[PDB]
């Protein structure tokens, strides 16, 4: 195992005060520190852990070049879409996994976070799109969804309409429309010097 | 599964009051995830408001919801005789993608009218084709609610009638009904006398007719 | 002229197949959320399917794995490939645009009616109900048609008054059945004449008879 | 470490227009709001607005609406706060404070690191060197310097070159009617050293280099 | 906007005693209230964010509570180190902040010393006079100066000027100024300074003539 003595910083992604939105997710490169994915496993917040490809009792013995966290916030009811070969609105406009996917998806309630309670706006998603995403790609445009016939010329009338539609997240709200923190690890393995590594001293 | 579930089956009330619909979510959902339809018989359902209160392009102000949570209202200040028609509840966005409401039936009210009885019995041409058909003959009642039972003895019968109802009527804004009793040539010749009870709001005790 | 024209609806037989079609105008149906909505005869809205502008299909649980919903890109058409089909399968189809939380369902078609059934297309056998002995009431009972469009006229189609012709009921057989009714004086009862003319369309059918105590 | 290192004191003119920087460093500049925060002498805080970093959206408060524009610079990491037409209610430490980086909610608005604090005088006032002035009697006596009419803030009074350090009361500044601040600073000393010892007092005003060195005898 | 009231403006309490201020809301805020220290001269600090969580790197003896509309701040044990303004801030909006509670240490009442310094003769060649009265070491800070001139009272041009409590004794000193110009200053004979402090039996008056 390589010499490398640093923690990988899980606390500045899992702990950060604001999330970014399902449509533009915030993707973060981890490298050059010793990630320990045990105390994440074993930690009993987390509502959903499922991973893919390896296994989470596993993952301190390999070795990974690199590793992505992608960070986003969506409800309740749209994590089931956060899987390989899913459909709807998340899966197939704001935020695609591949059939190929390696890595582990975490997910957890946020309702102490993010609900206001007169209403929290702040979180947006991609209602309008005219074709499917496709794998990690993100679409941040803002430009009129046509939808029509007519050509929107930038203005939202009829049926020109704006793409994003946000959350309504109110701490009342019932547990499949409250909010859920999404972060999805990518383990990617190229030919090049491992970097991220489990804590394991040799 | 969001069920939707609309607490009155039936608002009957004079035209110029204010009628209040509801909507019952089966758990709490955000407030920009339920519209509301107006169909009127034999026409396309019409959206009057969609996230809950925001009125459709081309719904007169007349037509407003409200509501949150679990509990969502539409609301007609000043019942025209056009707003008599059936308004559903739809939820989307969750697991179903769209889901509907049962429907809340709108009927204009007015003073409570007898039911005017009449029983026929089967023509012979019918008799001899093998099947005896006996109606039940209700005229211009107002409230829709009158059970009618069918017996071709003193003792009781059922699982052989069916019933059809007409529309509110467009002046009088009464029902008519008809009870068609269906009876096989032995079975109408095994019994003498057939009766028909029928109760409603209307009469203070049952009127039953019969026949020969 | 926004609008959308549902068409191919019509008889089937049950454990049959049929497509049903939406055609849009100043609707792009492949950059739209377009949707199937049923309603059975005198009961509510019932969702079908749906399908996404990027071309994600959803089927409601009692339609998932007969039905289909596609679309035409080039011809702007909505499909439904509906098979298996059951009794519990006739209402009337709705073509529908959703924008969910931005204008939900704003758009509806015309519906087409689909009806399944294995009932053979049959003419009506009228029969006339003596009035039996103020007020007295007569008509004539409509029985054993099965294509449902039957219009009732009174008297060469001049009375009006009390004249009712009440919605039509499927029996146990595949058949209907129809029943009109009309109130008239006592005293005239005796003296004037009432006929009444069922005109079944399907069935090129004119049965006409004459109530008489 | 976390740091909001912010630009100097200002001392600006009425109608005119000041400009306060906020160097950050210690952390990614583009990942938390930058607030500014204002706090008149002697007042409590009052927010002004916040801008993101990385979108470069602003929001202000609905009395500062038209006067605040709030810029970034990623490239130095440094926040911008510019107030124009500056009325003399402007006079106040305007602080940059970064907001929250981990916990807590994410509507909320916190002000976790804040910046040393700037502080602006709006004032029509010239600036103007000290008068320092004696204070002297007609059991421990008292004796003291007077510094007045000095623009602007702030001067450094001690005594003895800060060899004497106890007893020694700098009051805070008043600002009187003419918009120049006034001074008085006072040490206690024995009555039996009135008549052996003199005390000097060393008024240090940096704007316009006055130092005078007056020193108080017990007439 | 929302208005954030702090009860105790200003309170005095012993090292080692219990503190509690409250930050009653205009509106129904949940539990969207920090609260800031400020230390005097110095920006002000985190301690309790959401109401009632203790911010990283604060003292345990700090705690705050409350949710809607009435909130409290809480300190187990008042230390030296704990002297300075507490502010309450919100965001259930835009952030607003409360008016402050200043905290000083209790402790034995202390009388003034009360000295008068008349104008030095170069002021007085200047243009203006100034008779400047000193209170040193006095506690609490509630000290009225009042400037008499040949038994009259003056008022609309004095100045005063209090120092913050000192860190060894905690004990306040108060300078109050008079300014007079030539003309009024050399037309009366005698000035004197009159001090109403609870530390005092009685007012103690320091005078002086024009003259020696």
């Amino acid at each position: 195992f390589p010499n490398i003595t640093n923690l990988c910083p899980f606390g500045e992604v899992f702990n950060a005060t604001r999330f970014a939105s399902v449509y533009a997710w915030n993707r973060k490169r981890i490298s050059n520190c010793v990630a320990d994915y045990s105390v994440l496993y074993n930690s009993a917040s987390f509502s959903t852990f499922k991973c893919y490809g390896v296994s989470p009792t596993k993952l301190n013995d390999l070795c990974f070049t690199n590793v992505y966290a992608d960070s986003f916030v969506i409800r309740g009811d749209e994590v089931r879409q956060i899987a390989p070969g899913q459909t709807g609105k998340i899966a197939d406009y704001n935020y695609k996994l591949p059939d190929d996917f390696t890595g582990c998806v975490i997910a957890w309630n946020s309702n102490n976070l993010d609900s206001k309670v007169g209403g929290n706006y702040n979180y947006l998603y991609r209602l309008f799109r005219k074709s499917n995403l496709k794998p990690f790609e993100r679409d941040i445009s803002t430009e009129i969804y046509q939808a029509g016939s007519t050509p929107c010329n930038g203005v939202e009338g009829f049926n020109c309409y704006f793409p994003l539609q946000s959350y309504g997240f109110q701490p009342t709200n019932g547990v499949g429309y409250q909010p859920y923190r999404v972060v999805v690890l990518s383990f990617e393995l190229l030919h090049a010097p491992a970097t991220v590594c489990g804590p394991k001293k040799s | 599964e969001i069920v939707l579930t609309q607490s009155p089956g039936t608002l009957s009330l004079s035209p110029g009051e204010r009628a209040t619909l509801s909507c019952r979510v089966s758990q709490s959902v955000s407030s920009n995830s339920l519209a509301w339809y107006q169909q009127k018989p034999g026409q396309p359902p019409r959206l009057l408001i969609y996230g809950a209160s925001s009125r459709a392009t081309g719904i007169p102000d007349r037509f407003s919801g409200s509501g949150s949570g679990t509990d969502f209202t539409l609301t007609i200040n000043r019942l025209e005789p056009e707003d008599f028609a059936v308004y559903y509840c739809q939820q989307y966005g969750s697991s179903p993608p769209i889901t509907f409401g049962q429907g809340t039936r709108l009927e204009i009210k007015r003073t409570v009218a007898a039911p005017s009885v009449f029983i026929f019995p089967p023509s012979d041409e019918q008799l001899k084709s093998g099947t005896a058909s006996v109606v039940c003959l209700l005229n211009n009642f107002y409230p829709r609610e009158a059970k009618v039972q069918w017996k071709v003895d003193n003792a009781l019968q059922s699982g052989n009638s069916q019933e059809s109802v007409t529309e509110q009527d467009s002046k009088d804004s009464t029902y008519s009904l008809s009870s068609t009793l269906t009876l096989s040539k032995a079975d109408y010749e095994k019994h003498k006398v057939y009766a028909c009870e029928v109760t409603h709001q209307g009469l203070s005790s049952p009127v039953t007719k019969s026949f020969n | 002229e926004v609008q959308l024209v549902e068409s191919g609806g019509g008889l089937i037989q049950p454990g049959g197949s049929l497509r049903l079609s939406c055609t849009a105008s100043e609707i792009i149906v492949s950059r739209n959320y377009m949707s199937w909505v049923r309603q059975a005869p005198g009961k509510g809205l019932e969702w079908v399917s749906l399908i996404y502008a990027g071309g994600s299909t959803f089927y409601a649980d009692s339609v998932k794995g007969r039905f289909t919903i596609s679309r035409d890109d080039s011809k702007n058409t909505l499909y439904l490939q509906m098979n298996s089909l059951r009794a519990e399968d006739t209402a009337v189809y709705y073509c529908a645009r959703d924008l969910f939380e931005a204008g939900a369902t704003d758009y509806w078609g015309q519906g087409t009616l689909v009806t399944v059934s294995s009932a053979s297309t049959k003419g009506p056998s009228v029969f006339p109900l003596a009035p039996s002995s103020g007020t007295a009431a007569l008509g004539c009972l409509v029985k054993d048609y099965f294509p449902e469009p039957v219009t009732v006229s009174w008297n060469s189609g001049a009375l009006t008054s009390g004249v009712h012709t009440f919605p039509a009921v499927l029996q146990s057989s595949g058949l209907y059945s129809l029943s009109s009714v009309v109130t008239v004086p006592s005293s005239s009862l005796g003296t004037q004449t009432y006929i009444c003319n069922v005109n079944h369309k399907p069935s090129n059918t004119k049965v006409d008879k004459r109530v008489e105590p | 470490q976390v740091q909001l290192v912010q630009s100097g004191a200002e001392v600006k003119k009425p109608g005119a227009s000041v400009k306060v920087s906020c160097k950050a460093s210690g952390y990614t500049f583009t990942g938390t709001y930058i607030h500014w925060v204002r706090q008149a002498p002697g007042q409590g805080l009052e927010w002004m607005g916040w801008i993101n970093p990385n979108s470069g959206g602003t929001n202000f408060a609905q009395i500062f609406q038209g006067r605040v524009t709030l810029t970034r610079d990623t490239s130095i990491s440094t926040a911008y706060m510019d107030l124009n037409r500056l009325k003399s209610d402007d006079t106040a430490v305007y602080y940059c404070a970064r907001d929250r980086v981990l916990y807590g909610r994410s509507f909320g608005w916190y002000f976790d690191v804040w910046g040393a604090g700037t502080t602006v005088t709006v004032s029509s006032a010239s600036t103007k060197g000290p008068s320092v002035f004696p204070l002297a009697p007609c059991s421990t006596a008292a004796l003291g310097c007077l510094v007045k009419d000095y623009f602007p803030e702030p001067v450094t009074v001690s005594w003895n070159s800060g060899a004497l350090t106890s007893g020694v009361h700098t009051f805070p500044a008043v600002l009187q009617s003419s918009g120049l601040y006034s001074l008085s600073s006072v040490v206690t000393v024995p009555s039996s050293s009135l008549g052996t010892k003199t005390y000097t007092c060393n008024v240090d005003h940096k704007p316009s280099n006055t130092k005078v060195d007056k020193r108080v005898e017990s007439k």
